[PDB]
């Protein structure tokens, strides 16, 4: 049976992997967060609340303009709001109605919209006079688009519910260099802040790094045993945090290959849905499912300050990719901004 | 969700082409990380909170 | 511009929520749930419930029927009929159920549910859709409830097994009760006329225990 | 003293 | 001691109404923290609590004026033309009792802008009571004049307003007889969950029927009044209960769900 | 990771004269559910059994109810229950399923293609 012998040989190729990555697990940070400080506390409180929506917000995306910010709600709506003017500009309908995961681009031409609709769409902006237009939708990826990416304004790449991960391309709108080494169902996915990688999700925990040209040679992040639901990088190209739905948050590595340090320290029993850090890459910001969200160091592995402004879960939360907010975004139609 | 068949012949492709991936070591990579994390450490006011003076949503 | 596009940014926000206000108030008036994106809408006494369907993607779905906040129905019942082959959908629909049932945020969602007549012969075609020891022992042992309605060309058993699947059906939601709450036993009547009326009927009662289970004191 | 229903004082 | 005992009873009364509004800041908070504000309270959470905001409102324009009206500081007249002054005062006892119907009417239509369309309901109630009593002075300090009790209009027809006022007073108590009545017959529509809703439920209607009877008894009395004794005693029922709708509402609307219970404990 | 690696099966009688058991990996084990769901000819997502949050209800399928018990334990950290005399003898292959989301009584997901945090199966046929 080939089938066998060669998932035997699987196994083989496993245990010689995991035998060279506990080689590489020569020593752990130890001394160094015993010795460095602890971050200390923080406050931010309630600074720019986002009250004008009415449904349960399911997903955002700050800009790498720090300009915009989307929101694929479930109402056949996906506002957009603003970082500084404190308010919204382009509130734009849909055609279809329920999406889950939102999308951005870093100027302001486009913006997307894949969810629960199984289509990507892709609105567009001319003026900012009333009944903002609709650019090229985009479908043709089965089960509803679970988070998809615009690296510059015209290109885009999607892993979405089809245990799947497609490079599409705005005006062909064909596949580019798809990629198939997945298994879970992806709920969401970050990129790194120089534009040249993103890193996918998944529900078999095996949040993959793969590289935007053909997803070259790279790690599946195995552990973890939960869904991962929140990704984001901080400015060094090698290491993440996937946040988690059973409380532990991770630091997989992607130049050592390997997870640094879990967060599992109790008083935590729920679920936490999207983290960014603030790019000092010191703090991680994950959100809990009550009505509060507790800091994380990075660094220290010691919960160290509370945000609580929701009530019910904390749904897609983000900070500005330049250092002057976090946005949080709940069920409870609340999108919180925190100095 | 994927139980096809070749779905273990993909797993196993992706496996083998992941028999030779680079190696660190991870107490220089873990080293790297932090001296990059102070070097930043005094740019987020999130980190060391840095009062309204340069923060542009300082309303009411 | 805004040195002095101030203004055009509180025109902006201004008309589209003017706009957003009204459209998603024609949403909020509205009422929806599951169903066997297609919004084949009904429409009685003053509402146009929103009904609407998902079916099309994969099977494992925890994130996506996470989804579901306020849409408050259940409608999935089968007979394992010729379309082995087929067997047991009840209790992986009772399983489903039981899960929209201890599930965080589906817990508080007036589930209802609508079964299916045709079970006319249900021991007396295929014996795998049937009821019998080999599928169910509570049925076997099962006796008649306080209202029985035996119509004819049928078994007792294939008569008292709506009642039978209405006890099972309750036991999983109030007999071990977690959560102390609330399920919605029917069937098909006449299509499109009794079906919706009776719809309309116990979901205005859906949304009244939803009042009950929110501001219980009416 | 309601509806001018009061007495004085 | 002119008024003595109306000092003692109005300023228990100002007690009563005060701790009233801080349960309502209690309960906007609560209406802050969860669920959204009014798109268009059809569904459940909005709706709610927007009858203790009647509540704000009645109460502290209610303590203002009440109080006030013995001009014996702080007046040179009426401000406002002693118009608009208890144009708050009635327009509050309306108010409440029509948000309530407004419940009423929710518990109705889901069971069996509103509150804009009570404050209308209340504002042509409001106008002719106070059109003719914006009355002829009378003067209050030998030389000093202001409103002071003057009629001329309510016998120019039969008995005046009051009558439509006991009609809007009735018209809740059986929107709620209605609303128990239907619950009641609904529990069976096809055995622990009927005893559970039974009683709470009945709890709401006889709490309803116990809160407004002052109006009722205190009506009834200045009916028996205005011949014989000429008195002004249960105006301390009066006042107590219009207070004691406006307050255990705030109370009794906790009492269900135990969501105000919960947010009560969760902040103050 | 999740080395939900089987144990027992293969083959067996109607006696049903063996054991099925599991293999969890590093995790808070004491605040998982559990299920064991097997495999019908080809359209096999039956829901066996479970066992929730130690200490509640244990419940069962139609086919099997009543009969079955599920073994839970912290300190061998491996899933057991016991078969035999009833139907044992099927040729429906088992899973060590595990209900996702721990810190509440819930789980969904019997999907019909490979599930995420569910084992790679677990043979049982009629020996000869």
């Amino acid at each position: 049976s080939e089938l066998d012998q060669l998932r035997q040989e699987a196994e083989q190729l496993k245990n010689q992997i995991r035998d060279a990555r506990k080689a590489c697990a020569d020593a752990t940070l130890s001394q160094i967060t015993n010795n460095i400080d602890p971050v200390g506390r923080i406050q931010m409180r309630t600074r720019r609340t986002l009250r004008g929506h009415l449904a349960k917000i399911y997903a955002m995306h700050w800009g790498t303009d720090s300009r915009l910010l989307v929101s694929a709600s479930q109402d056949g709506k996906l506002i957009i709001w603003d970082s500084y003017t404190t308010n919204k500009v382009h509130a734009i309908p849909l055609r279809s109605s329920w999406v889950m995961t939102c999308a951005y681009a870093p100027s302001g031409n486009y913006v997307a919209c894949g969810g629960l609709d199984n289509i990507c769409s892709i609105y567009n902006l001319k003026t900012r006079e009333g009944n903002v237009r609709v650019s090229r939708e985009l479908a043709g990826h089965t089960g509803y688009l679970s988070c998809c990416r615009f690296l510059d304004d015209n290109q885009i790449v999607t892993s979405s519910g089809d245990t799947t991960c497609a490079l599409w391309d705005i005006e062909t709108g064909q596949q580019t260099t798809t990629f198939t080494g997945h298994t879970g169902d992806v709920m969401s996915l970050s990129l790194a802040p120089d534009t040249r990688l993103f890193v996918s999700g998944a529900c078999d925990a095996s949040a993959k790094l793969w590289d935007v040209r053909e997803g070259m040679c790279r790690q599946t992040f195995t552990g973890h045993e939960s869904d991962i639901n929140a990704i984001c990088f901080f400015p060094n190209g090698n290491a993440f945090a996937t946040g988690s739905d059973d409380a532990t948050c991770r630091l997989f590595d992607l130049r050592a290959d390997q997870e640094l340090m879990t967060y599992s320290h109790d008083n935590i029993i729920c679920g936490i849905t999207s983290v960014s850090f603030s790019k000092s890459g010191r703090l991680l910001l994950a959100g809990y499912d009550d009505f509060n969200c507790n800091v994380w160091d990075a660094l220290k592995a010691d919960r160290a300050g509370v945000l609580a402004g929701h009530d019910n879960r904390v749904s897609c939360l983000g900070v500005t990719d330049d250092g002057m907010a976090v946005a949080t975004g709940s069920w409870d139609s609340f999108l919180k901004i925190w100095n | 969700n994927t139980a096809s068949i070749a779905q273990a012949r993909k797993l196993v492709e992706q496996l083998k082409m992941e028999a030779n991936i680079d190696r660190i070591k991870v107490s220089k990579a873990a080293a790297d990380l932090m001296a990059y994390c102070e070097a930043h450490a005094k740019e987020d006011p999130l980190l060391t909170p840095v009062p309204a003076s340069e923060n542009p949503f300082r309303e009411k | 511009d805004q040195r002095n596009e101030e203004k055009a940014q509180r025109e902006a926000n201004k008309k589209i929520e003017k706009q957003l206000q009204k459209d998603k108030q024609v949403y909020r008036a509205t009422h929806r749930l599951l169903l066997l994106i297609f919004e084949t809408k009904f429409q009685v006494d003053k509402v146009n419930f929103h009904m609407f369907d998902v079916g099309g993607q994969r099977d494992e779905r925890r994130k996506w029927i996470q989804c579901f906040n306020d849409v408050t129905a259940i409608i999935f019942v089968v007979a394992s009929s010729s379309y082995d082959n087929q067997t047991n959908r009840l209790q992986e629909a009772l399983n489903l159920f039981k899960s929209i049932w201890n599930n965080r945020w589906l817990r508080t969602i007036s589930v209802i549910l609508f079964l299916n007549k045709q079970d006319l012969l249900a021991e007396k075609v295929l014996a795998g859709k049937s009821k019998i020891e080999d599928y169910f022992p509570e049925f076997a042992r099962y006796t008649t409830p306080e209202d029985a309605t035996p119509e004819p060309g049928e078994d007792p058993r294939v008569t008292r097994a709506k009642y039978f699947i209405r006890d099972e059906f309750l036991r999983i939601s109030t007999a071990s009760g977690d959560g102390r709450h609330y399920c919605y036993p029917h069937f098909t009547c006449a299509v499109d006329t009794e079906n919706i009326r009776r719809v309309f009927n116990d979901c205005r009662d859906i949304i009244q225990r939803m009042h009950l289970r929110q501001y219980e004191l009416l | 003293c309601y509806f001018q229903n009061c007495p004085r004082g | 001691t002119r008024d003595p005992l109306l000092a003692r009873a109005e300023l228990a009364l100002l007690s009563i109404v005060f701790v009233a509004v801080a349960l309502s800041n209690g309960l906007v908070l609560a209406a802050l923290a969860r669920r959204g504000r009014r798109g268009h309270w059809a569904p459940i959470h909005v709706f709610i609590g927007h009858l203790c905001l009647a509540d704000l409102a009645v109460a502290l324009f209610q303590v203002l004026p009440q109080l006030a009206w013995k001009a014996t500081d702080r007046f040179r007249g009426p401000d406002a033309l002693c118009r608009a002054v208890k144009y708050l005062q009635m327009v509050g006892m309306y108010a409440s009792s029509y948000m309530i119907l407004a419940m009423t009417l929710d518990r109705h239509r889901a069971i069996c802008r509103p509150v804009l369309v009570a404050w209308a309901f209340s504002l042509l109630l409001s106008l002719p009571q106070l059109f003719i009593f914006a009355q002829r002075n009378v003067e209050g300090g030998s030389g000093v004049t202001d409103c002071w009790a003057c009629f001329a209009e309510p016998w120019g027809r039969r008995t005046y307003v009051t009558w439509i006022a006991l009609m809007v007073f009735v018209a809740p108590t059986l929107g709620i007889a209605a609303c128990q009545v239907l619950i009641f017959r609904e529990i069976h529509a096809s055995s622990a969950a009927v005893a559970k809703t039974v009683r709470m439920t009945l709890v709401i209607v006889v709490v309803y029927v116990l809160c407004w009877a002052p109006f009722f008894l205190v009506q009834l009395w200045a009916a028996w009044d205005p011949e014989a004794p000429l008195e002004g005693a249960p105006f301390v029922l009066l006042m107590l209960l219009a207070s004691l709708n406006s307050c255990t509402n705030p109370w009794i609307y906790a009492s269900f769900s135990s969501s105000v219970s919960s947010e009560l404990r969760s902040l103050l | 990771q999740v080395q939900l690696q089987e144990s027992g099966g293969g083959l067996v009688q109607p006696g049903g004269s063996l054991r099925l058991s599991c293999a969890a990996s590093g995790f808070t084990f004491s605040n998982y559910k559990m299920n064991w769901v097997r495999q019908a000819p080809g359209k096999g997502l039956e829901w066996v059994s479970d066992i929730s949050q130690s200490g509640a209800s244990i419940s069962y399928t139609g086919s099997v109810k009543g009969r079955f018990t599920i073994s839970r334990d912290n300190a061998k950290n491996t899933l057991y229950l016991q078969m035999n005399s009833l139907k044992p003898e099927d040729t429906a292959v088992y899973y060590c399923a595990r209900c996702p989301a721990p810190f509440t009584r819930d789980c969904f997901d019997v999907t019909s293609t490979t599930y995420a945090y569910r084992g790679q199966g677990t043979q049982v046929t009629v020996s000869s």
